[PDB]
C-alpha cells in the first residue's frame, strides 16, 4: 500500500514484493496471528501448496491495490487544500456583483463622459508631457539688455 | 449618500415632484399644500394627521418641508427596499443561464471573468462542497446556507 | 475565440472612468496593444494634442 501511495504500477509492486517476501509476519512473534492462522488453516480448501512465491505476491498486490484506492474514496483527504477561505468575498461580494452590472461608457450622458475624458486626458497626456523651460527662462532673465 | 442612492434622472424627477407639491414656488411645503395634493388623489385627511406626516420627515422642526428634506425622505425609501436580498444578486452572478442551479460551467464562467484562474479540476472541489445533494449543481438553498462556489 | 474573451470584455466589466483611461493609453507607442481603438480614431487625438 505504501508503494501504491508512491504511484507505482502493478509490475513495480510485484517485483517489490518478490524481493521482500521475507517480511511477512511470524506466528510466534505475534499473539494475534496465533489464532488467526489456526482459523485460516481450518478452511476446507486450504492447501499448503497454494503458498507459492508467485501466488502470494499476486493476491497481496491485487488486494493492496483495492485497499489503497478504497481509502482514497472513503477518506478523500482533499481537505486542508481548499478549506472555507473567504478570500475576499464576505466584504467584496458587492464589488464582484457590481462588476457584472457596470455601466458601459457608451450609455453615459455626453457631459458626464466629457468630464471623465478631461480627467483622463490631463493625467495621461498633459501631465506626462515634458517641457523643459527653466534653463531657457533663467538664461533670458540673466542678460543685460 | 444621495449620489449612491439616487441618479441624476431620479433627482430631476424628485424635483419635479417637489415642485408639484410646492405650487407657490417658495421652496417649502406647507400643510395646505400637502393637503391639496392629497385631495386630488382622493384622500381627505385632517390637519392633526397632516401635521404628523410632516413632522415625521421635517428635520429642523420649522414646520415646513423643503427640498433637502424631501430628497432625504426619498433617499431612505430607495435604500430600505433591499434589506438582505443582496445574496440574490450574488447568486445570479454565478447563475448565468437564469435557472435555480449553479453549474460547473457557470462557475467556470464567473471564475474566468475574475482574476483567479482554475485548472479545470479544482472547480469540482468547491462545487461538491457547496452541493450537498451531490447532483453536481448548487441551488439557491444550498448557496445561502454555506457559500463556497 | 475562447476563454480569453474575458480579456477583451475586461473593458466592459470596469468602471467608466477606467474604461476611458484604457482607451486614451496610446501616447507612448509602447501601449498600442491594450488600447482597442482603431488607428483613425487615435490620429484625431494625436492631431489635437
Ligand atoms: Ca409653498
Ligand atoms: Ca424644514
Ligand atoms: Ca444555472
Ligand atoms: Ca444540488
Amino acid at each position: 500500500k505504501t508503494r501504491y501511495a508512491l504511484k507505482d504500477t502493478d509490475e513495480e509492486v510485484r517485483e517489490f514484493l518478490q524481493n521482500n517476501l521475507h517480511l511477512q509476519g511470524k506466528v510466534e512473534g505475534s499473539p494475534s496471528l496465533r489464532w488467526q492462522m489456526a482459523l485460516y488453516r481450518g478452511l476446507p480448501g486450504r492447501e499448503e501448496d497454494a503458498d507459492d512465491p508467485e501466488k502470494i505476491v499476486r493476491r497481496v498486490q491485487e488486494v493492496s491495490a483495492v485497499l489503497y484506492h478504497l481509502e482514497q474514496t472513503e477518506h478523500p483527504y482533499k481537505s486542508k487544500k481548499a478549506v472555507w477561505h473567504k478570500l475576499l468575498s464576505k466584504q467584496r461580494r458587492r464589488a464582484v456583483v457590481a462588476c457584472f452590472r457596470m455601466t458601459p461608457l457608451y450609455n453615459l450622458p455626453t457631459h458626464r463622459a466629457c468630464n471623465m475624458f478631461l480627467e483622463s486626458y490631463k493625467a495621461a497626456w498633459i501631465l506626462t508631457e515634458d517641457h523643459s523651460f527653466e534653463d531657457r527662462m533663467i538664461d533670458d532673465l540673466s542678460k543685460a539688455g | 449618500h444621495m449620489a449612491d442612492q439616487l441618479t441624476e434622472e431620479q433627482i430631476a424627477e424628485f424635483k419635479e415632484a417637489f415642485s408639484l407639491f410646492d405650487k407657490d414656488g417658495d421652496g417649502t411645503i406647507t400643510t395646505k399644500e400637502l393637503g391639496t395634493v392629497m385631495r386630488s388623489l382622493g384622500q381627505n385627511p385632517t390637519e392633526a394627521e397632516l401635521q404628523d406626516m410632516i413632522n415625521e420627515v421635517d428635520a429642523d422642526g420649522n414646520g415646513t418641508i423643503d427640498f433637502p428634506e424631501f430628497l432625504t425622505m426619498m433617499a431612505r425609501k430607495m435604500k430600505d427596499t433591499d434589506s438582505e436580498e443582496e445574496i440574490r444578486e450574488a447568486f445570479r452572478v454565478f447563475d448565468k443561464d437564469g435557472n435555480g442551479y449553479i453549474s460547473a460551467a457557470e462557475l467556470r464562467h464567473v471564475m474566468t471573468n475574475l482574476g483567479e484562474k482554475l485548472t479545470d479540476e479544482e472547480v469540482d472541489e468547491m462545487i461538491r462542497e457547496a452541493d450537498i445533494d451531490g447532483d453536481g449543481q448548487v441551488n439557491y438553498e444550498e448557496f445561502v446556507q454555506m457559500m463556497t462556489a | 475565440s475562447a476563454a480569453e474573451t474575458a480579456r477583451r470584455t475586461r473593458e466592459f466589466r470596469s468602471p467608466p472612468q477606467e474604461q476611458i483611461n484604457m482607451l486614451l493609453h496610446f501616447k507612448d507607442e509602447a501601449d498600442e496593444e491594450d488600447c482597442p481603438l482603431p488607428e483613425d480614431i487615435r490620429q484625431d487625438l494625436q492631431d489635437f494634442h
